[PDB]
C-alpha cells in the first residue's frame, strides 16, 4: 500500500538508533552511550542541507533491524520499482518538517523543487550471475563482481525540443517511457500547419548513460566452469567511478529490455537481453563512512589469541598442517599474507610493502603444495606457471569484444591480484622477455605497457611468491647459488627471502615424516589434534583481513636504531635488504607500535639464508672453543661476589647461560639451591 | 531442468524433434560411477575370484599377441584400477593415480602395448608425440560459428579424464608440450590463460608415456640420465620407470618366433594352463573394484618406513 | 607428392599410395604416415571428431640422399 510504506518508512528516519544495528550483528559487549543512542539518519538529513546534495545512502540492513520494517525490507527485494518512488515522496515531506521545526531563513521553492533520490545497497539477497532466475523480474539484487571494461559515457535524449519551420515556434515535450510524442499541429493560432515541426537534436536535454562490463568473482564460480559477464546501466551522477580492476558491490533492479531480429523491422526476437541498473556504488563519488563486517563475538576470540605467547607458533602450524618440519620457510609466508603497511607520501615516491619470497632448493620437497594452498586463501590469488605464461598473459593482453568487436583491454594475472599473493611455478623455466617485466613490478609496482601506439601504465601492487628450480634438478653443495639457478643476478636482489629447501637424506627426519604423512591417510579429521591447536580455513582469512584494514603499526625510535645496526653489521660480512626486514618487524606485530623484539625476528629470518658463507660459498665445543672459554668467564663473576640470582648473571656479563651452569654442577663446583638464586663452592 | 548439464558428460537425453522455420531438440527428460551393481553383472564377477589366482591371470590375459615381459604386464594392471583418493578435510586433495613409465630399444613392441591399454579402458585417448603439440593435448580455444563465442574445445588431456592417457614418443616431444604434464601429475589441473579465458580444467588421467633413446640403441657405457634426453625432473614425479632392453639371447628369439609364427596362424592367442580373458569381461572386474577403498594396515606402516630408508641408503651410495 | 600434401589433406582404402619426393617432405607430414602405418588406421581425435578412419594401402616413396646418407629418424625406418 502507498499509505502504509509512507507512515512506516516516515517513522523510520525519525526514531533510529545505532544501538538496532548492534543487535542484529550480535554486538552486546561494545554499546556506547553518547555515539549509538544519537540518530545517525538525523544527522545525513542535516548533512544535506548544508552540503547541497540530493542522494541519500540509504542501508538495507538498517530496515531489518526494526521491528516495524519487517514488512518493508521484504516488499523492497520485491518489485523495487514501485517501492523506490515511495522513498522519493516520503524523503521530499520530511525535508519540509525539519526546516518548519527549525525555523530557518532560507528559500523554499529550491528545496521543494530538488528531486531527491534514494540510494539502497548492502542487501540480504545476495544472489550471483547464474542463480539469476527467471521470476526475479524488476527485482533488487545486489551482485559482488569485477569491473571488465569500460565504455565512454552515451547520451540519453530526456527533453525533446521541437521547433516550426514556418513561425519558428520553440516547443519542449518531455519523454515518457521512452516514447517522443510528437506534435501533430502547431499551437500557435497564427500558424497551425500540420506537418511542420521540426526536431533539433543539439537543443534537447540529454541523460548520462554508461555500459560497464562486469565480471563473476572466482570465490563463487565452481570448479570446472567458467565465469560469464553481464551488462550494467550507470545514470545520474554515478558515471566515470568504477575503473578496470576494481572490485565493487552493485546492488540495483534487475530489468531487461527487448531485442529486434531486423534493423528495419519492427518485429521482436523470444530472448529478452537483461540489464541491472546500478543504483549504488559500494567499492570493496561520496565515502564510505563505516563498514559492520565479520562478527564482535569473534572479535573477542581473535584479541584472545592475540593476548597468547604462541601466536608465532600456532599460525606457523595452521598454515600448513600437512606439511611437516620447515619451520623457517613457514614463519616467512605467514608475514607474506599480513605484510607490513602501506604509508602513502604525497611529495614522496611510493615504497613497495609487499615481501618477495622465492623458494630453491631440491623439487619434490612438497614446493608445488605451498603455491596451491596459499592460492585457496588469498581472495584474489592465481596460480600460473612458468613456461605456460610468457610476457604477454602476466601483463595485458590486447583481446577483443565478441559484442561490439572493438579492441579492449583485459587485465592478466599480475593485475587480477590486486592485494593478494601471487603464486608462479617454475620461475627458473622462464623466457627472457617475461623477467625484464618483473624488474618493476618488484620495485615501482607499476606495470608501463607501450605497444601499438598506447603507452599507459598499469598499477600492479602484489606479492610474487615462486619456486625456482636447479638446471639438472639437483643442487649440488660444490657450486655457487648463481651458477646452480639461471636467475639473473637483477632477479635474485629483489627477492626479500631466498629460503633453500634441501632434500637431505636423514634416517631422523624420514621415519617422523612418514608417520606424519600416514595419519592423514588413516582418519579424515585429526582427532589427536586438538581443536586449540589446528585453526580452521574460516578464521585464518578472518584474522588477516582485520589486521590489514585497522592494525598499522608504526616504527619507535627504539625499533629504527637496531634496524641500522643489523644493516652494517649484515655488510661487514643492497638497499633492497633494508626494506625487507621493515616490512617484516611490522607484519610480526600485525600491536600498533613496533617493539624490540619484533625486531629481533625479522633478523633471524634474513640471516637464515644468508650465513655460512663469505669470500666462498658451498664441534664447535673443541674446535670452537666456546665451551672452553663460558667455564672460565662465568664463574669470574661468581669468584668475584663471594671475595646471585639468574637475572643478575645476565645483565652483569641465553641458551649457553644454563648449559655451562648444568657443567659445573656436575663437576661440584656450584649450588643450584632453587631456580631463585645461586649459591658457589664452600 | 536447465542449469543440470555439465560439458563433457555421457547421458541420454529425451526429447522431442521438433523443427524451426534449424531443427532443434526440445528437452524433456536427463563413467565409472554410472554402471549399476546388476545382478547378471555380479555374477560374472563372482566366477573369476572363486577360480584362484586372479592376479597372475588377469595380468597374462593382456596383450595376447607379445611373449615375455611377465613384470611389465604386471603394472599395466594396476594402471586400470589404481589407488584411493584420499580428500584430506583441510584442503588437499592426494593423487591417487599412478605414473608408469616404458622405456628401451625400440622393439620391445611399445606401440602395441600403448594401443592395448587404450582399447580396455573405457575413456583412454592414444596420442603421439610430434602430432599433438601444445594445443592438441590441452585445449584449443577455437570460434563458434554461431554464438560467436569462444569456447574450450577438449584436447587429449580432458577428453580423457577419469581414464588411461597413451603417449608415444616421450623423447621426440617439444618444450611447450610438458608444460602442461607438470601439473597434471602433481595437481590434476591444468592451467589455461588464452583468448581472455583464465580458467582451470581438471585432468585426472594416468599418463603412460613412451621414451626412446636418443641413439637409437641403450648404451651401456654412458650414464642412464645422459643417454635419454629427459630431465631428473620428469623422473622423479613417475611411480614405475620400466627399461625394457633389447638383450640378443638364443632362448629368447627362438620362443618369441614360435609365438609370432602361432598367431599369424590361427588368428588366436597359443594354449597355454588358462582360458584368456575376454574385454568384455575385464571391464566388469576393474569398475567393481574401484568402489572398493582399502584402509592401510598399523602393522603394516613399520615395514614401509624400513624399506624407505634402506632404499635411499642403496641410492646415495651409487651417486658416484 | 612429398612438398604438396600435408599432414591435413583414408581416400584410397585396400590400395597402394604413391608419394614423390619423400626426402623433401617436412617432419610433420611423416608422423601421420608412420601412424598409418602401424595399425592400418588413423586415429584422428581433432574439433571433437573422434573417428578411426581405415587406411590399408601401403605406403611407397622414392625419397633421395641430400641412416645418415638418408637423414631420416628411426622411426620413419
Amino acid at each position: 500500500s502507498i499509505q502504509e510504506c509512507t507512515t512506516n518508512f516516515r517513522n523510520f528516519l525519525m526514531s533510529f538508533k545505532y544501538k538496532f544495528r548492534k543487535i542484529l550483528d550480535e554486538r552486546e559487549e561494545f554499546i556506547n552511550n553518547t555515539t549509538d543512542e544519537e540518530l545517525y539518519y538525523i544527522k545525513q538529513l542535516n548533512e544535506m542541507r548544508e552540503l547541497g546534495t540530493s542522494n541519500l545512502n540509504l542501508d538495507a540492513r538498517n530496515l531489518l533491524a526494526y521491528k516495524q520494517t519487517e514488512d518493508l525490507y521484504h516488499q523492497l527485494l520485491n518489485y523495487p520499482q514501485e517501492v523506490i518512488s515511495i522513498m522519493d515522496q516520503t524523503i521530499k515531506d520530511c525535508m519540509v518538517s525539519l526546516i518548519v521545526d527549525n525555523n530557518l531563513d532560507y528559500d523554499l521553492d529550491e528545496i521543494e523543487t530538488k528531486f531527491y533520490k534514494v540510494r539502497p545497497y548492502n542487501v540480504g539477497s545476495c544472489k550471483g550471475m547464474r542463480e539469476l532466475n527467471p521470476n526475479d523480474i524488476d527485482k533488487l539484487i545486489n551482485l559482488k563482481g569485477l569491473v571488465l571494461r569500460s565504455t565512454p559515457v552515451i547520451p540519453d535524449m530526456k527533453v525533446a525540443f521541437f521547433k516550426c519551420n514556418v513561425c519558428d515556434h520553440t516547443m519542449a515535450v518531455e519523454i515518457d517511457r521512452g516514447v517522443i510524442q510528437e506534435p501533430a499541429r502547431c499551437e500557435r493560432i497564427d500558424c497551425n500547419e500540420p506537418n511542420s515541426m521540426s526536431l533539433i537534436h543539439n537543443r534537447c536535454s540529454f541523460a548520462d548513460k554508461q555500459v560497464i562490463k562486469l565480471q563473476e568473482t572466482p570465490d563463487f564460480v565452481p570448479d570446472g566452469q567458467t565465469p560469464h559477464s553481464i551488462s550494467l546501466c550507470v545514470y545520474d551522477e554515478l558515471v566515470d567511478s568504477c575503473r578496470a580492476g576494481d572490485r565493487i558491490e552493485v546492488t540495483g533492479t534487475f530489468r531487461s529490455i527487448p531485442i529486434r531480429a531486423n534493423s528495419r523491422q519492427r518485429v521482436l526476437k523470444s530472448l529478452y537481453k537483461t540489464y541491472v541498473d546500478v543504483v549504488h556504488v559500494k567499492k570493496v563519488h561520496n565515502e564510505v563512512e563505516e563498514v559492520r563486517q565479520i562478527t564482535d563475538q569473534d572479535l573477542a576470540k581473535i584479541r584472545e589469541v592475540a593476548a597468547r605467547e604462541d601466536l608465532y607458533s600456532l599460525l606457523a602450524r595452521s598454515i600448513a598442517p600437512s606439511i611437516y618440519e620447515l619451520e623457517d620457510v613457514k614463519k616467512g609466508i605467514l608475514l607474506q599474507l599480513f605484510g607490513g603497511t602501506n604509508k602513502t607520501f604525497t611529495k614522496g615516491g611510493r615504497y613497495r610493502g609487499d615481501i618477495n619470497i622465492l623458494l630453491c632448493g631440491d623439487p619434490s620437497t612438497s614446493k608445488s603444495q605451498i603455491l596451491q594452498y596459499v592460492h585457496k586463501i588469498t581472495p584474489r590469488g592465481v596460480y600460473t606457471s612458468g613456461k605456460g605464461s610468457s610476457a604477454v598473459g602476466l601483463t595485458a593482453y590486447i583481446t577483443r569484444d565478441v559484442d561490439t568487436k572493438q579492441l579492449v583491454l583485459e587485465s592478466g594475472a599480475l593485475v587480477l591480484s590486486d592485494g593478494g599473493v601471487c603464486c608462479i611455478d617454475e620461475f627458473d623455466k622462464m623466457s627472457d622477455s617475461t623477467r625484464s617485466v618483473l624488474h618493476e613490478v618488484m620495485e615501482q609496482q607499476t606495470i608501463s605497457i607501450a605497444k601499438a601506439g598506447i603507452i599507459t601504465t598499469l598499477n600492479a601492487r602484489s606479492s610474487i611468491l615462486a619456486s625456482a628450480n636447479p638446471i639438472g634438478s639437483r643442487y649440488n653443495p660444490n657450486l655457487p647459488v648463481t651458477e646452480n639457478i639461471d636467475l639473473p643476478p637483477p632477479l635474485l636482489s629483489r627477492f626479500d627471502l631466498v629460503y633453500l629447501v634441501l632434500d637431505k637424506v636423514d634416517e631422523k627426519n624420514d621415519r617422523e615424516l612418514a608417520k606424519h604423512l600416514t595419519n592423514l591417510y588413516l582418519e579424515d579429521k585429526p582427532e589427536h589434534i586438538s581443536q586449540d591447536d589446528v585453526l580452521p580455513v574460516e578464521f585464518l582469512t578472518m584474522y588477516i583481513s582485520y589486521a590489514k584494514e585497522h592494525i598499522h603499526p608504526i616504527i619507535t625510535e627504539a625499533a629504527k636504531t637496531e634496524l641500522v645496526r643489523a644493516y652494517v653489521g649484515m655488510r661487514k660480512m643492497t638497499t633492497r635488504q633494508l626494506e625487507s626486514m621493515i616490512r617484516l618487524a611490522e607484519a610480526h606485530a600485525k600491536k600498533n607500535v613496533v617493539e624490540l623484539e619484533d625486531v629481533q625476528e625479522a633478523v633471524r629470518l634474513i640471516r637464515s639464508a644468508i650465513k655460512d658463507y663469505a669470500t666462498d660459498p658451498k664441534v664447535q665445543t673443541g674446535k670452537s672453543v666456546i665451551q672452553r672459554k663460558l667455564q672460565e668467564d662465568l664463574s669470574r663473576e661468581i669468584m668475584n661476589v663471594l671475595k646471585m640470582s639468574f637475572n643478575e648473571l645476565i645483565k652483569q656479563i641465553s641458551s649457553d647461560i644454563q648449559e655451562a651452569l648444568s657443567r659445573l654442577q656436575q663437576e661440584d663446583k656450584v649450588i643450584v639451591l632453587g631456580e631463585g638464586v645461586r649459591r658457589s663452592v664452600r | 531442468l536447465v542449469r543440470s548439464l555439465s560439458p563433457g558428460d555421457i547421458v541420454d537425453v529425451t526429447g522431442i524433434f521438433l523443427p524451426a522455420p534449424e531443427t532443434y531438440l526440445e528437452a524433456q527428460f536427463v563413467k565409472f560411477a554410472s554402471f549399476s551393481l546388476t545382478s547378471d553383472v555380479e555374477e560374472r564377477v563372482m566366477e573369476l575370484i572363486t577360480s584362484g589366482d586372479v592376479y597372475n591371470r588377469l595380468a597374462k590375459s593382456i596383450a595376447p599377441e607379445i611373449y615375455g615381459n611377465l613384470d611389465v604386464k604386471k603394472a599395466l594392471l594396476l594402471l586400470l584400477v589404481g589407488g584411493v583418493d584420499k580428500r584430506v578435510g583441510d584442503g588437499m586433495k592426494i593423487r591417487g593415480d599412478i605414473n608408469v613409465c616404458l622405456m628401451g630399444d625400440p622393439g620391445v613392441a611399445k606401440s602395441q602395448l600403448l594401443k592395448a591399454i587404450c582399447k580396455i579402458s573405457p575413456r583412454g585417448v592414444y596420442t603421439t608425440g610430434k602430432g599433438s603439440s601444445g594445443v592438441g593435448l590441452t585445449a584449443a580455444v577455437m570460434k563458434d560459428p554461431v554464438t560467436d563465442e569462444m569456447i574450450l574445445e577438449g584436447g587429449a588431456l580432458v577428453l580423457a579424464d577419469n581414464g588411461i592417457c597413451c603417449i608415444d614418443e616421450f623423447d621426440k616431444m617439444d618444450e611447450s608440450d610438458r608444460t602442461a604434464i607438470h601439473e597434471v601429475m602433481e595437481q590434476q589441473t591444468i592451467s589455461i590463460s588464452k583468448a581472455g579465458i583464465n580458467t582451470t580444467l581438471n585432468a585426472r588421467t594416468s599418463i603412460l608415456a613412451a621414451a626412446n633413446p636418443l641413439y637409437g640403441r641403450y648404451n651401456p657405457r654412458l650414464s642412464p640420465l645422459d643417454n635419454i634426453n629427459l630431465p631428473a625432473a620428469l623422473l622423479s614425479r613417475f611411480d614405475i620407470l620400466f627399461l625394457m632392453l633389447d638383450i640378443p639371447s638364443r632362448d629368447d628369439d627362438e620362443k618369441l618366433a614360435e609365438h609370432v609364427t602361432y598367431v599369424h596362424m590361427h588368428n588366436k592367442q597359443p594354449d597355454l594352463d588358462f582360458t584368456p580373458v575376454e574385454p568384455s569381461k575385464m571391464r566388469e572386474y576393474i569398475a567393481y573394484a574401484k568402489t572398493k577403498r582399502p584402509v592401510m594396515s598399523e602393522a603394516v606402516n613399520d615395514y614401509v618406513v624400513q624399506a624407505y630408508i634402506r632404499l635411499r641408503q642403496d641410492s646415495k651410495r651409487e651417486m658416484d | 607428392t612429398g612438398r604438396g600434401s600435408s599432414g591435413v589433406g583414408v581416400l584410397a582404402d585396400r590400395g597402394v599410395v604413391c608419394i614423390d619426393e619423400f626426402d623433401k617432405m617436412t617432419d610433420v607430414d611423416r608422423v601421420a604416415i608412420h601412424e598409418v602405418m602401424e595399425q592400418q588406421t588413423v586415429t584422428i581425435a581433432k574439433a571433437g571428431i573422434h573417428t578411426t578412419l581405415n587406411a590399408r594401402c601401403s605406403v611407397i616413396a622414392a625419397a633421395n640422399p641430400v641412416h645418415q646418407n638418408i637423414a631420416l629418424p628411426d622411426s620413419l625406418l
